[PDB]
């Protein structure tokens, strides 16, 4: 069957360029020609140990669009899981006897990988494990960039905001570094700069990257403007204000932007992108969000259905 | 019968013996690797004379051999320690602990939010040698630290 | 040409020597009583026979002798263990561990709600004998358990 | 000067017969002639790590009646409590530098004894530590029996209710066993009977005791009827009710009682003593509670004031 058949989808790093291409290819296909009965008699577990509505609704919607059945929860004190000392291991050993696939979201970093060792034959798709991995988020980002730019190589990518803790941009930076000729522009306050280990990686692959203090500094060159969330709880309230400065995007900043540029954002944007931007042709965060359905549908189709789509 | 003595202090026979273990690292290996869970005989000596100027530990455990992906596991603790197979010197290559690609079951992830802590799984870290340092990447949380971090906490 | 005397530069030094320790207990005592953390040498013999169809562990530490009460601390793990202050058999008349009436620092209260667990205090239990048991009373929570419980932590 | 001056009051078992007599004698003296300025310039800490309003107010009132000042907290989840970080040791090492005495209530057994090793010449009085000790509760109990019966020896004591978990009755039994010729009657559902270790102690001292299923079996010879609280959670609802029988007390049951009998109860009597008992001359639980001020004033007086009072 297809290369991802019955494979656990835990980390983006475990995904080869080939894999990414196949997932993105499938995504485009299902988008063009939906297959509502593909996974008809399948039952999928949507296990959100840590709540995350949007990601959960996107994931489950994908399951339904393929015809699969869904059961699950949101352990945010809504269930009766692991009260005293009941392990994640035992939970998986149980649930893995009920369903055909487990989609899980957990607060601890290696949850999905652990699940993998107790789910015998049942595939586990990581919907997010603490500060570590979030495979499908990266896939939907790459898909959006590819669809709006027509390729994933030789692009000018700007990433703004909290580049230090936003593991969303770490995963996306590494994903794009598996393609050639990309140039990166990193805009972030000194206290939240891209980590050195990421720059080390870019250097060793000879990829070009530069630091900048403002978006306007490179607005003219950028193909993709990736806006990130800057959590208040991070810095000091006064610290934030002093830096939020322009790591905030406003319609006015797009005066000299490329006709093809798209502004992306992991989503909760309240404090980073002004609504006046929503009207411009560059705003693509809602479309980006909409693409989560195809990337996640493609992933489920690939691991649960032997042959390729069509 | 061919064995020949009653030695409770320093002997030999079909058994593995680890050599030149730094002081306070011998007992560590006994614990970390549960080398006393054996039924086979064991003779250890600690804080004894070294290369004419120091102190060292010594571990002799009869009727049992070590492998390549095991002796290596001593690399992070007893680097310059030699391991003479002793069925009677049936040792081949210059058996010295090299750095393994993976170190399991002994290390503890410094990351408090790592799933490995409250679960029935074995620790597992990938090894990468650094200049003045050693990087260990947790199989689970995928966070990377220096052995100096992983050995303190 | 005949080397007369019987010796092989093995058993000679003024230290202490604990023997006839039940198998799989030697390592327990070393750990439990942190005896390998001294700078002076130690000779350890594990699984070394003695007589009947029985097991046997041995520990030899030098330039140090254990107090009267210290010896007793073996009573719970090395019942009837034999010791020998050895400058050259300085053992008093008959030194075999007796049951201490108090055991600290090694036991762990089985009571989960005892204040002793998350605090910077050394564990402490009162000892008393019964039939088919040994009662240990926590100094803190004042709860009493049989050693079979306290030992299977 | 006095035997208890500057001593820690942690377990009723560390108290010798003479200590009990001294405390009780002092309590009676302070009851007959108050000394409102005895602890005038003292500052005492009321640390209720575990909330216990009744015994807390009783303890604090005792402090004020001797003229001392009070600081404290019923950190019943309403104090910048050590976020499960700071050890009790550190808390005590700090508090012991501010006050002259520490009265503490804690959820864990051994708390007060542990505080003892970190306080500095500052006496610690145990207001209750988990299921272990409650010294002052036994003292007020003993004091109330002595006042009403004129003595603590040669009495007929009945204890009804939860004898298995009611540690106040365990302590009171062991305290009365330090006196001669006492006779005990144990009335409790078999699932909550007196622990064998207690009976062992009584046999060891030749103290006479027996088990009964109802209070009306012994009402005739009882001098003291100690009623215990039975928390339904200790059993299942259907079980509780089933045994509830007569292990509850009501006026009609006291028809043949001795003129001198007093009915005692630690409180929370909601489910054990019917209100039609309150009016009889035998009801003495509210007087019993009122004696807490005297027994606890007495301890504070003894530990913080060298010379005896009256
Ligand atoms: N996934 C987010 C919540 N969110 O926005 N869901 O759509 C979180 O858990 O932080
Ligand atoms: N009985 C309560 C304290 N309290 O307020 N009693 O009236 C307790 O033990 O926590
Ligand atoms: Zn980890
Ligand atoms: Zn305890």
């Amino acid at each position: 069957a297809n290369p991802l058949y019955q494979k656990h989808i835990i980390s983006i790093n475990d995904l080869s360029r080939d894999d990414l291409n196949l997932v993105l290819a499938t995504a485009a296909k299902l988008k063009a020609n939906p297959q509502p009965e593909l996974l008809k008699h399948k039952v999928i577990a949507s296990c959100f140990f840590e709540a995350s509505t949007r990601t959960r609704l996107s994931f489950e919607t994908s399951m339904h669009r393929l015809g699969a059945s869904v059961v699950g929860f949101s352990d945010s004190a809504n269930t009766s899981l692991g009260k005293k000392g009941e392990t994640l291991a035992d939970t998986i050993s149980v649930i893995s006897t009920y369903v055909d696939a487990i989609v899980m979201r957990h607060p601890q970093e290696g949850a999905a990988r652990l699940a993998t060792e107790f789910s015998g034959n049942v595939p586990v798709l990581n919907a997010g494990d603490g500060s570590n991995q979030h495979p499908t988020q990266t896939l939907l980002d790459l898909f959006t960039i590819q669809e709006t730019q027509g390729r994933l190589d030789n692009l000018h990518v700007a990433m703004v905001g909290d580049l230090k803790y936003g593991r969303t941009v770490h995963s996306l930076t590494q994903a794009l570094a598996k393609f050639d000729g990309n140039r990166f522009y990193f805009i972030a306050p000194d206290a939240l700069a891209m980590p050195q280990y990421i720059l080390d990686m870019l250097d060793e692959k000879g990829i070009a990257w530069s630091l900048h203090s403002s978006i306007e500094e490179v607005m003219a060159e950028v193909d993709i403007l990736y806006m990130t969330r800057v959590q208040k709880e991070r810095l000091d309230p006064s610290e934030y204000a002093n830096v939020k400065a322009q790591f905030v995007l406003r319609a006015s900043d797009l005066h000299n932007a490329k006709a093809n540029m798209k502004v992306l954002h992991p989503l909760p944007r309240v404090d980073e992108i002004a609504t006046d931007v929503d009207k411009t042709p560059h705003a693509w965060y809602f479309q980006q969000a909409g693409n989560g359905i195809f990337a996640r549908q493609a992933l489920l189709a690939l691991v649960l259905n032997r042959d390729l789509v069509l | 019968m061919t064995h020949d003595n009653k030695l409770q202090v320093e002997a030999i026979k079909r058994g593995t013996v680890i050599d030149h273990i730094p002081a306070q690292i011998g007992f560590k290996l006994l614990s970390l690797f549960k080398l006393t869970e054996t039924d086979q005989r064991i003779t250890i000596g600690l804080n004894l004379p070294s290369g004419e100027m120091g102190r060292k530990d010594l571990i002799k455990i009869e009727n049992t051999f070590l492998s390549e992906d095991q002796v290596d596991q001593l690399a992070l603790y007893a680097p310059q320690a030699t391991v003479n197979r002793i069925d009677n010197y049936e040792v081949v290559g210059k058996s010295r602990p090299s750095l393994p690609e993976r170190i399991d079951n002994v290390l503890v992830c410094p990351n408090s939010n790592c799933i490995s802590h409250a679960e029935p799984v074995s620790s597992s870290f990938a090894v990468r040698k650094r200049a003045n340092d050693i990087a260990l990447k947790c199989k689970y949380c995928e966070k990377e630290f220096s052995h100096n971090v992983v050995l303190a906490n």
